[PDB]
């Protein structure tokens, strides 16, 4: 059995467990019996690369799954954050040869208007089973080599 | 037991959507603005790419009081994945026997369509005391008026043929439900939401 | 086979004339100036008078590019009294299992009538993918624009309700062909190949 | 016989398709029975910098060249990505000695209507075509030098 | 074997777009807008800057039923290059004996350029039933109609004189197909696809 780790922020948690969710529900759809995912929470988007290294490094997972919420900011610039994060996991990707993933977005322009809330949660379940897709192919591609 | 908390909910929420998208993140957003506007029955058609994913995706809404159905079901293997993928109704353009079985055996609200006295006999007998008109605009208002004298157990709900002006023109005739789209659903995330609002003020009235 | 080859032939020429007429000559004279007035598709009522003898008269015509076919036959005996007197189509205003199978034997094209969403189902089941709205007037576009979204494959043919004015509101709707009858044939000789022409050319545009 | 490897997106494939196959085609025509080329799949951009790494490293080819297309994201922010991919070949380039290629192309302004989907087609495939010729001139300057 | 499918392709479309661009790209957008607006058989000027570059890059239409030829070839030299990059068509100014044969041997079908009832002869002896008329202009719709008596199997396509306005004027002389170009083609990429739907609905009324 292959393990995936999960690495979770806490900021909008209800948006990020949609996320989630939907991952796991999704690996037991696509790779039943084959998967086993291990869900770790961290602060926030910040923490991910390190957390996500850490685990790697570790040689228990043979892949990682970092998943955010990242907003405007509102008073605060958010740029500086969502693209050293993005960075962050790229660096530990490419040295610690393991397909870290990524569910970490930021919105175009994100209300806090239940509309909003609403449709973040559904677009985010929506990714879960995307990246579940992902972990299964990459991690079959990546043995054909 | 299905059949007697979906009469119930029809009854309390009046319009159900009949949502179609290009897209899985337009029907989403579509979704939503309906559900914000205050339609709770949705039904997702389920002719379209990636229908399975949307009633998926859309199950965050259930905790929140939305209903997610598979729209214009024809046939048994696309119910096997309604079933599978939420659906909580699985309706029909016509009646279809196998449909009907597997619905009874998976304990989900089957509701086929029908436009003639002879269908709606027929489906009676087959135990679907709910139908849906399926050619709206071709059989109106009427047809509920009439079939209510010799079927006054049966209870309908269009689709087609409604639209913001008819609204109450429907429910006047005995109506239960409208399945309302293309007017509901059709236009920008905020024009839907606006018009999801004003078919609920119009329905409310009666 | 020869769906494929009518399929082509309908999209095609778009307009078929349905004819009747009280003797062979008249039925003659009227197919001779509907032909002459661009409208190459016609069918036979088969249930006239000397109907067999109409359609092999025509014949001739198959040469110049004609189409000639047996209008409304409601029966087995009369599909085979129209296959051995030529009829390229047989068309019928009601679903018969009898016909559909010989039909087939006989290597005919055969275009059943329907006019419900159960009966489309099971007429597709018997293989199908044309079908006639017989009961046009009560049945308007507004159903085969309704009956597309669940049948994406089916095509059809209205006949009757179809008239000049009406001429693009048909295909507009997802029309195949229009059966256009009492208004094209009806008339003198040279009336009918003058209102052909101004049918033809309304659908051109279209 | 040189191989170059391809790894390719699979998001809107039709469009990645078309620059592969006008890539493979101009090899042939420009350095048949000189270079192979193996296709590789991943499931999107962001994995490319990894999975081409991995290819590198291994020692059968002489390039690789990733492809993708990024589109602006609608509900959500491309550029981070878009970024992280593009500095993550460079990396994998310096580092691994191995003259990573790219097509990897965010447009401007992406509309889904079939204008823009058949105008991406047609610019993909001339993308596969300039590859191809690329791959052979830079080949060959590495061994001028 | 080739004649026999353009000459209903070119019935079928009537309008070919002749393209010029200053650049790959260029040419590029506006054979999709042109494409897009209705007009599938494109020639792409074979003698502009990387012209074979764009004819392959363009293939990517051709499942989409784009059929993209060589414009303007005065050459072998240019022939083979334009066959070995596609080129279904391949069509020049002026009759040239080395081009027919080089095309014949190839497969592909060969328009040749005439102005004159001399020129017309060569052509047909040597096999050309299609013919390009390359200084539109100053050989009008006249001619056209002038050269159906003695020479009634001869087609043609008129290069030039022909705008928005004469769209019609061409095709009531006996013209197959037109190859307009600087009207169709020159602007913005939005503008000609506007101008290709105009145009292709003026000629759908002839």
């Amino acid at each position: 059995t292959v393990r995936i780790a999960v690495v979770r922020a806490r900021w909008h948690a209800e948006i990020v467990d949609a996320c989630v969710s939907a991952f796991e529900a999704a690996m037991r759809d696509i790779g039943g019996d084959r998967f086993a995912v291990d869900v770790f929470d961290v602060p926030g988007a910040y923490e991910i690369p390190l957390h996500a290294r850490t685990l790697a490094e570790t040689g228990r997972y043979g892949a990682v799954l970092g998943t955010a919420f990242v907003v405007n900011g509102g008073i605060y610039r958010h740029e500086f954050v969502a693209s050293a994060v993005i960075n962050g996991m790229m660096n530990v990707q490419l040295n610690t040869g393991v397909p870290v993933l990524s569910a970490v977005l930021t919105p175009h322009n994100y209300d806090k208007s239940k509309a909003h809330t609403l449709l973040f949660l559904a677009l985010f379940a929506v990714k879960g089973m995307e990246a579940a897709r992902a972990c299964v192919e990459i991690l079959a591609a990546r043995e054909k080599i | 037991e299905a059949a007697r908390k979906m009469e119930e909910l029809f009854k309390k929420h009046k319009i159900v959507a009949v949502l179609r998208a290009n897209s899985v993140e337009e029907a989403i957003e579509k979704a939503v603005a309906v559900f914000a506007g205050g339609v709770h029955l949705i039904e997702i058609t389920f002719t379209v790419p990636d229908a399975d994913t949307v009633i998926k995706a859309l199950s965050v809404l259930k905790e929140k009081g939305a209903i997610i159905g598979a729209g214009t079901v024809t046939s048994v293997e696309q119910c096997r994945k309604a079933v599978e993928s939420g659906a909580e109704f699985i309706v029909s353009p016509h009646l279809d026997e196998e449909i009907s079985q597997f619905c009874k055996e998976k304990g989900v609200f089957y509701m086929p369509g029908v436009m003639t006295p002879t269908e709606l006999v027929k489906a009676m007998k087959l135990g679907h005391d709910i139908l849906k008109l399926f050619p709206g605009e071709v059989v109106g208002p009427e047809f509920v008026k009439a079939m209510k004298g010799p079927f006054p157990n049966v209870k309908f709900v269009p689709t087609g043929g409604v639209d913001l002006d008819n609204v109450c023109e429907w429910f006047d005739a005995g109506v239960l439900a409208v399945g309302v789209g293309d007017a509901l659903v059709e236009g920008d995330p905020d024009e839907v939401r606006e018009k999801a609002k004003e078919f609920v003020e119009k329905i409310r009235g009666c």
